[PDB]
């Protein structure tokens, strides 16, 4: 009531309000209880979580059209990774629009849309998925500050406690050739046995997590630390003008309804997004922000 | 889609234990949290700003963990002691972590005159704090901020040695502290003064970062010297915070802030000589032009003309409040036409009927 | 003031009519 | 069920219709007017009532002050509605209300106290066994044979557009607009005063309404039609008044309904009906847009102007996206359709659980209608 | 009245036939659209084949 | 309370003199204006996007002067000549100035294979235009842009000889031109390819500005070698349809025709007692 | 007489309208066949 | 009186609050009977400022 059909735009960045007005119309929880012979409760819940992650990634502007892909694992007994179909914009993504494919890219579920998936764009995620049985959510992101951080020689520097919380960062050099299986082998070598954040040089920033909240936490920390570094390394001009935090000393001194280590930000922004009107149907750890009045 | 919530919220609660100045202080801290979110400086859950209500009773107010700065209300905050134990459970039903309060508690143990402590983690402030050299007086806002102190922060203040090392480095009379690689902390006797210092330092840090990045080095900055710069009455930050509370109230937000100088809105009017002055300071009636007066018999009733020489009343009114009063309401239309036929056809049949006769003639018969 | 204000007002009925 | 049929009573803002459920035609349709005498009656034995209701009131238009109990879809005289319901039950149908169930229709968005007052009046005085309240715009789609589509309704009270999705009325996308037939009649007076014909009393409002009903049409293009009317006199037609005078309506025939499309003629700042329907579809989600553009039903008394269908189709095509399936489905009996839908809904065997018993009302007061009927 | 009754029945039958013919038109347009877009794609490819 | 304007005004106009494919190109360039307005690149009219209608008839479509890019529609566009004469004016009661078309006119005289020319004045692209060694391909997007040509700009090209130097510096096959101190120009056979290249070069410039700020020198960065870098979908065909579809979902009456349908539209549940639809 | 003549005229328009619409149908089918043949001759070369 | 404040971007609170206040409070309040009181030239400059 009394609300415009489209939200009036800011002087800069009309994409935020425009995707807000689009999400006012299109619900991300497209499922309402129709027939689903292959869906599971966990599969449907992860579909809703992935659609909400796509919309949240679009909302912060952490998106470069459709050239980035985010994949998750159904955690079935064989393969079955969920990916956005190739072509739809991120504000257009719903739960039923997501496409389940195999590890090598074979479409096992064509979904609710006629658009096929990009076969070339899944091999980068397939290398990580074949590398680790522990990983379940892979996010590939492209922000200008992160690209500027990836383009420099030194890379990430321990100048903030958030970069210290990131931990060891795997670096993948820009081959630019896409040599398939040996490219997968080189990804497996550079990523290593255990790593949280990967930086694919001059192209993008990759976060891997056992859950959606973990990947969101890691990529948020990485992006914020990158844009911390951008200003101060510019103003410094050398090591003689920059203080570097010691990693080991800082990490040694610094350290159910109960939250995980990355569920707090996800649940707070889910509360925000449901107050917007996206009606995601996400299961909150606590159903109300405050106690009911007596 | 109406994301706004009333900041005051004291109306809905009807519970707990509050001091006389608790209402104003809670409204001030929640309005500060809303303003920090609404400038876009901070957006996620942390413990940024802390307040002291009573100078001789501690009982500091902090934000619960897990609440965004847009969702902060007055009743949802948590009152604790100097050590950090929850002496008063907040209205929000969220798990309580009081870890980040410890640094604020150390600063509270240092200065007695501080009441408002604000911590910032904005990218420009953190970029300034990560920089090796101190903040340069290259802007008017930085000149208006004043003196400052620099302290290396290891990220934890649980140890007693760190707390006792902060106290001398902070100084006896200092308003601005910089935690290296962590941001800035502003200390204020009042909330408005701390907010003013936070805003000025915030503007000055993007000024310094932009000028330092574009110029290259320090030589091109031609920085100034701070030493060469050197109702009742306003106290530093009264006017700006009052204006912000006024405009926020005009958004429809309920703020408990009372105004030292209230606002008067009058359209007024210009007198024009061409304009002329304002110069101000069912029933039907039947009239009878005469009035009749009852006069005793000279028994039989008699009525009297009462002409105008005897100062009689002029106009007698008769009021009719409804139509068709002359006709009875309940009547069959066929009866009149039936009786008309009955009367008329006796002419047709030509009766021998005579009129009624009086009974005085009947008696003699 | 009033005279030239009606001057202007009649100007905009000319502007507005055609 | 078999022994007694539920009474289907449609209470429109201008007309009132009544009949038995399971029947094709309503038994009695009459104007919803109540008149009081305005002159002194001097004939003793001819018989004059205190007030006249319905068709008897409209027969003697010259000696009455006609009053409408329903104003802009909102009841403003409840005892007057008691009179109109008494006239409906006892005179038009000659059936007792205590032996049959009744069915009532209502506007999609009405105050809660209005529903409570209707329930209290229908149970307390008439002592009906069972009653139910239905949305007026929903029953038209049931009469259409459809369960998904957008329903545009326009009566003498108010004009509203709703979307219906497998029998669900979306509360957010229901849109209201104050362009009714009464306002068109008033504008017909306002434009008739140009030619030299003056109507001012409530008796002549029925004459102006009959002129509007008999001699009006909707222009496909307004700008071409004004030039056509200025060029030649072939558009002029003559109407014959009850006192024998003859008037020539001429140009105004396509100027009376044009206030529906451009409300700026009446001084209202609101948008047209086509923009109202377009915005009503715009407020719903993307998934049901295709079957709302491909399925539109017109209903109401105002929507029987000749040429409204093609004009509506063109104006909604001008706002729709490209290569979009657009079709308007207007039944010929589009302003008897609410009663047809009510009788259809009352005819079903699974509808009998909707009835509110007298014991339920006696236990839960007049507020039970909102809990029982969502 | 009888003439009006004929005209009503004729209206109903004829307008149903109008709907059938219009559906056939819609099918023919989408056949055009597919053939025309794929011919334009062949022109864009510029392949000798 | 809304900026939303129907981008298709061809039906309400029902006038003017049009070519056989002109009315689709008008809607396409109006949509290009809407996208460049929405991203915040431009707000004030400076004759950004120019399109050639036909190879033989010329009659290039430009935006009128004075109308901001938010307010441009299909019927508001103006068809001008190569020199600046008015071929046809749409429903836009504004004074006609074709001064900004002179920048595109000699490019029309130089390369015919281009139809769409997009000129930018964004701060990042203008900073790169002032960046003396030009665009350094230290990012993937700058590698995706391709080759560039650099031309000195004195701000005027009415002169007869300046055109020769411009078409000399543009080259036979180069679709990105960088005028010094005057932003960038992108060159495309279709509006889709040109828009794709505009977006990618804008992203590359935004990356490069932050990189040159943060590094402080070329040696602190890494540059992959241009020699090492070295059905069918056209270069901008796939993305532009998604953008048009999303604007259609919001409500702009975009006249762009979609090559393939979006949804399957499973057949709904039909009853025989339907009144037959349509008004015929 | 009023709606008898009204239904007369309505029948007249809708009759001649369906005639024109069927003619449009078979013409657009012919155009589709011609474009299909031209598509084949382009695909051959 | 439910002013219906517009939603804001994560970095765009100023713009949203400014347009909400523009919707609520008009900048030209002199229209009506008060327009006579001020001069014709002065009122236009006040509106522009
Ligand atoms: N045959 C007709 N031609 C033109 N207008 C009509 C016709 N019949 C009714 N109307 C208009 O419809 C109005 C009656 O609407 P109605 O259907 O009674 O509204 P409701 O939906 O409230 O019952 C009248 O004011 C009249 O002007």
């Amino acid at each position: 009531t009394n609300v415009p059909n489209v939200y009036p735009a800011a002087p800069q960045g009309g994409m935020a309000a425009l995707n807000m007005s689009l999400g006012m119309v299109t619900p991300v929880n497209d499922l309402r209880g129709s027939d689903s012979i292959a869906y599971d409760k966990g599969e449907k819940l992860l579909r809703c979580k992935l659609a909400a992650l796509y919309r949240l990634a679009d909302l912060f502007g952490w998106s470069h059209l459709i050239y980035n892909h985010i994949t998750t694992r159904v955690s079935s007994e064989q393969e079955h990774f969920l990916i956005v179909p190739f072509g739809l914009l991120y504000s257009e993504v719903t739960a039923s629009s997501l496409v389940k494919i195999n590890l090598q890219g074979d479409v096992v579920d064509r979904g609710s849309t006629n658009l096929g998936v990009n076969q070339a764009g899944f091999t980068l995620h397939s290398a990580v998925y074949a590398a680790r049985p522990d990983v379940k959510c892979v996010v590939h992101i492209h922000t200008p500050a992160g690209a500027a951080v990836s383009a420099m020689k030194c890379g990430l520097l321990p100048i903030s406690p958030e970069a210290l919380s990131l931990g060891e960062v795997a670096y993948h050099d820009y081959h630019g050739i896409l040599v398939d299986e040996e490219e997968k082998v080189l990804i497996q070598k550079n990523l290593g046995p255990k790593s949280k954040v990967l930086i694919l040089r001059n192209h993008g920033l990759v976060s891997v997590g056992e859950s959606v909240e973990e990947a969101f936490y890691y990529i948020h920390n990485l992006v914020v630390a990158c844009e911390i570094q951008v200003r101060t390394l510019a103003s410094a001009g050398g090591p003689d003008n920059l203080v570097l935090l010691d990693p080991g000393k800082y990490k040694a001194k610094s350290r159910p309804p109960a939250w995980q280590i990355g569920e707090q930000e996800f649940e707070a922004l889910m509360r925000m997004l449901d107050n917007l009107g996206y009606r995601t149907g996400y299961p909150y750890r606590y159903p109300a922000l405050r106690e009911k009045s007596k | 889609f109406s994301m706004m919530t009333p900041i005051n919220d004291l109306h809905t609660a009807d519970s707990l234990n509050l001091a006389k100045g608790e209402r104003l202080m809670r409204c001030k801290i929640s309005s500060v949290y809303r303003l920090l979110d609404l400038y876009g400086w901070a957006q996620l859950s942390d413990t940024y700003v802390t307040l002291r209500v009573s100078k001789e009773q501690d009982h500091f107010l902090i934000s619960p963990k897990g609440v965004s700065c847009s969702e902060v209300t007055a009743s949802s905050l948590i009152k604790v002691n100097i050590l950090g134990e929850v002496v008063e459970k907040g209205s929000s039903c969220f798990p309580v972590d009081t870890t980040g309060f410890c640094l604020h508690s150390a600063i509270y143990a240092a200065r007695p005159d501080v009441r408002c402590i604000i911590h910032l983690h904005t990218p420009a402030t953190a970029a300034v704090s990560a920089m090796k050299w101190g903040l340069l007086p290259v802007s008017h806002n930085a000149l208006l901020v004043g003196d400052m102190a620099y302290f290396d922060f290891n990220g934890e203040m649980e140890q007693e040695a760190d707390r006792i090392n902060l106290q001398k480095c902070l100084g006896p009379t200092c308003k601005i502290l910089v935690l290296r690689n962590h941001g800035v902390v502003a200390l204020g006797d009042t909330v408005e003064e701390a907010f003013y210092k936070v805003f000025h330092l915030q503007a000055a840090c993007e000024i310094q970062v932009s000028a330092l990045s574009s110029a290259g080095g320090v030589e091109n900055l031609i920085l100034l010297e701070q030493e060469k710069h050197r109702m009742q009455k306003s106290r530093l930050g009264e006017h700006e915070f009052e204006a912000l509370m006024r405009m926020l109230d005009n958004l429809g937000y309920r703020t408990g802030y009372p105004y030292r100088y209230p606002l008067v809105q009058e359209k007024t009017k210009h007198k024009s000589e061409v304009e002329i002055p304002a110069t101000v300071t069912k029933t039907r009636w039947l009239n009878t032009p005469n009035t009749y007066l009852r006069v005793n018999v000279a028994p039989k009733t008699t009525w009297m003309k009462a002409d105008e020489v005897e100062k009689s009343s002029s106009g007698m009114p008769i009021r009719i409040e409804n139509p068709n009063q002359f006709v009875p309401l309940y009547t069959d239309p066929q009866e009149v036409l039936d009786m008309r036929n009955k009367i008329r056809e006796q002419n047709r049949q030509d009766v021998k009927s005579a009129g009624p006769q009086s009974q005085l003639l009947a008696s003699v018969i | 003031s009033f005279r030239e204000e009606l001057e202007g007002l009649i100007q905009e009925q000319m502007k507005k009519g055609n | 069920d078999d022994d007694i049929a539920a009474l289907v009573v449609d209470n429109g803002s201008g007309m009132c219709k009544a009949g038995f459920a399971g029947d094709d035609a309503p038994r009695a349709v009459f104007p919803s007017i109540v008149g009081r005498p305005r002159h002194q009656g001097v004939m003793v034995g001819m018989g004059q009532k205190d007030s006249y209701v319905g068709d008897e009131a409209q027969s003697k238009r010259g000696i009455l002050t006609l009053k409408y109990p329903i104003e802009h879809g909102i009841v403003t005289n409840w005892d007057d509605m008691e009179k109109i319901w008494h006239h409906t039950f006892y005179n038009e149908l000659r059936v007792a209300p205590e032996e049959h169930p009744v069915l009532l229709t209502e506007a999609p968005l009405n105050p809660k106290a209005n529903r409570e007052k209707m329930t209290q009046i229908m149970f307390e005085t008439f002592n009906t066994p069972a009653m139910y309240v239905a949305i007026q715009a929903v029953l038209s789609l049931y009469a259409s044979g459809r369960t998904t589509g957008i329903v545009m309704d326009s009566g003498d009270g108010v004009t509203h557009t709703v979307p219906i999705y497998e029998g669900y009325a979306l509360p957010h996308a229901i849109l209201r607009l104050d362009l009714a037939g009464r306002d068109l009649t008033d504008y017909l007076m306002k434009i008739l005063t140009e030619r030299g014909y003056s109507f001012t009393t409530t008796a002549e409002r029925e004459i102006v309404r009959d002129i509007k009903e008999k001699l009006c049409y909707v222009a496909l293009d307004f700008e071409q039609e004004m030039a056509t009317a200025a060029s030649s006199s072939s558009l002029e037609k003559s109407y014959e008044l009850p006192d024998g005078q003859v008037i020539t309506i001429g140009n105004e025939r396509f100027r009376c309904p044009e206030a529906l499309f451009q409300p700026s003629f009446l001084g209202m700042e609101s948008c047209g009906i086509h923009e109202t329907t377009f915005n009503s579809i715009m407020k719903c989600d993307v998934d049901i847009r295709k079957d709302l553009y491909a399925n539109t039903v017109l209903s109401g008394g105002t929507t029987m102007y000749p040429g409204i269908a093609d004009r509506m189709q063109k104006e909604i095509t001008a706002l729709a996206p490209s290569t979009m399936k657009i079709k308007i489905i207007a039944p010929p009996e589009r302003k008897y359709s609410v009663w047809i839908g009510g009788s259809i809904l009352a005819s079903l065997s699974t509808f009998q659980q909707m009835w509110i018993s007298k014991q339920e009302y006696d236990e839960s007061g007049p507020s039970i209608v909102h809990r029982k009927c969502f | 009245e009888t003439r009006a009754e004929f005209a009503e029945r004729s209206v109903a039958k004829l307008e149903k036939t109008i709907d059938d013919l219009e559906d056939k038109l819609k099918c023919t347009k989408e056949e055009h659209l597919c053939t025309q877009r794929m011919l334009d794609q062949t022109l864009l490819d510029l392949n000798e084949m």
